[PDB]
RNA sequence: AGCUUAUCACCCCGGAAUUGGUUUAUCCGGAGAUGGGGUCUUAUGGCUGGAAGAGGCCAGCACUGCUGGCUCCGGUGCGCUUGUGACGGCCGUGAAAAUCCACAGGAAGGAAUAGUUUUCAUGCCAGGUCGUACUGGGUCUCCAAG
């Protein structure tokens, strides 16, 4: 191509050509923890947008963006926080009674 | 190109009658050599090549292609 | 075949229960049963596989 | 069908509950579907050995007297290896034998 | 003490269920020859019904009340236990151990589940169960 | 383009310390290892189509091309270029946008002479303009055989 520079956005990979000769041809992450999202393709990002939602979702909540394990952290937080708001509504319920 | 062991689906591509010209490949190999052929037509999206060993297929896939398409050799 | 884990033969005309044999003694356990059965393809053998 | 594609050839779906086993009968042009709705089907289907035309399968008669429990039917059929008779087996602790 | 019971509650962690309410129908805690770990019968919903208000017309508020329910055998690893309880024996023994593995008889169950949580939420009680938890 | 294929990583049973696993480099395990059973990321390789009809290596005649074969099976690094995967640390926690993709969300719409949805597959049409010649002690740059 006309750019002749070493730059490692234009490096070369050799292959041999079927006439004998050898020709110059050019040549998914976690939201929270960051860990790359398992059952999903390593594809170039403009390349998602023709794939089937399979391949690039799995059937899960928030499968498309977590791993599932920090999913679980984030409901046992939830479950934890809508308790303990439950626990302080009894106390709060508990301080007025005298007063 | 596109590979297809469906004996039927390329009767079907071939029975289409929107495919002008088509084309039998006659090969050699061996395990005891075998004459090995091949069948392919061209189709809008891309080429479909059917594998055929057995010499009697060949025949029979040759005969029942329809009169109205044009089979070049090689 | 069936969950009582005894295997029965019938007569395909007379529909007489000829034979009978049992796999599991505990008929009632849940934990596993008769699963399937198959009459060898081979004659001359008269082999009766009992999953 | 192993020459055609794929996918099916063609897709049948009338029975009421799943579908529990398809046997093919072993020498005439004849195979069976058992559902889970206690209704068993005989249809006839023609395979030719080398002719290039697509099978010929039709429904012949609709068998019933077998009783549905626990929402099953007809765990098992199997045809008989020479006469077109149709063996059957179901929840309901009663193996059945079908003959024309 | 155990805190292990048909009536108890339980929130699905993993299997597309995750942060989705169960109730633990039969506790199998001594497991069987499939599934030999510590496991749990338990049945859901996997989509909650939708708001409804008066504005909305009579077909539309039969439609938004819809509910959709789930049974299957789930890990006590992926379960998360829950004070709250409701009534189990009108479906206990439908959705037994022997329901699962084999169809239909897996689509009885869930009709008949789809029909008792429908009559509970509708017109009944336990909102508190019949809620999104949004985490 | 169609099959097969992953070190790492993830999940379940199991509960170690009588301390085990292991890299060239020594870090990890009651915050769950050794051990047993499953998941996919498919770069990269193996087979097929493109494809031998191509190129190349030979041979005979015409005297202006045709006509006939082979184009096969291996081993290998104290040699060299390159890519990929997890690592060791340094101290400067480490360019932006366009464009594309991912999810909390449940308002909206879905029926009895064709109810909604088309991220499944096929069929159909279109993609302007600019430069592409050559050269390239006094500018830069890509490959470096025995």
């Amino acid at each position: 191509r006309r750019n002749p520079y070493n730059t490692r956005s234009n490096k070369i990979k050799v292959v041999k050509t079927p006439g004998g000769i050898l020709r110059a041809q050019h040549v998914p992450k976690c939201g929270d923890c960051g860990s790359a999202l398992q059952g999903i393709s390593t594809l170039r990002p403009r390349q998602y947008a023709t794939v089937s939602k399979t391949h690039k979702t799995v059937s899960r909540a928030y499968g498309g963006s977590r791993c599932a394990n920090c999913v679980k952290e984030r409901i046992i937080r939830a479950f934890l926080i809508e308790e303990q708001k439950i626990v302080k509504k009894v106390v709060k319920e508990q301080t007025e009674a005298a007063k | 190109a596109r590979e297809i062991t469906d004996i039927k689906q390329f009767l079907e591509l071939t029975r289409r009658a929107d495919v002008k010209t088509a084309t039998v490949k006659i090969n050699k190999k061996l395990n005891k050599p075998f004459r090995q052929t091949k069948f392919k037509v061209r189709g809008s999206s891309s080429l479909y090549t059917l594998v055929i060993n057995d010499a009697g297929k060949a025949k029979k896939l040759i005969q029942s292609l329809p009169p109205t398409l044009k089979v070049n050799r090689l | 075949g069936s969950d009582d884990g005894t295997v029965r033969v019938w007569e395909i005309l007379t529909g007489r229960e000829v034979y009978r044999t049992t796999l599991i003694d505990d008929e009632e356990n849940p934990d596993y049963h008769i699963e399937c059965i198959e009459w060898n393809p081979d004659a001359n053998n008269g082999i009766l596989a009992v999953a | 069908d192993l020459d055609l594609a794929s996918t099916p050839y063609k897709t049948l779906r009338y029975h009421e509950k799943a579908v529990r086993s398809v046997n093919f009968h072993k020498k005439l042009p004849l195979f069976s579907s058992a559902a889970d709705d206690g209704t068993i089907h005989v249809f006839h289907a023609t395979v030719y050995d080398d002719m290039m035309k697509n099978p010929m399968i039709v429904p012949l008669k609709k068998l019933t007297g077998h009783k549905v429990i626990n929402s099953l039917g007809v765990l098992d059929a199997i045809w008989h290896p020479r006469e077109a008779w149709l063996f059957s087996a179901g929840a309901d602790n009663t193996a059945r034998l079908w003959t024309t | 003490a155990k805190f292990l019971k048909a009536g108890k509650v339980a929130v699905v962690v993993r299997g597309r269920y995750a942060g989705k309410k169960v109730v633990i129908v039969k506790p199998h805690d001594e497991g069987s020859k499939s599934h030999p770990f510590g496991h749990a019968l338990v049945a859901g919903i996997e989509r909650y019904p939708l708001k409804v208000t008066k504005k909305h017309g009579a077909k539309k508020v039969a439609k938004r009340t819809k509910i959709k329910p789930f049974i299957k055998v789930v890990n006590y690893n992926h379960l998360l236990p829950t004070r709250y309880t409701l009534d189990v024996e009108a479906f206990k023994s439908v959705v037994s151990t022997e329901t699962f593995e084999q169809p239909s008889q897996r689509e009885e169950a869930k009709k008949v589940v789809k029909k008792a949580f429908e009559e509970r939420h509708q017109a009944g009680k336990n909102q508190w169960f019949f809620s999104k938890l949004r985490f």
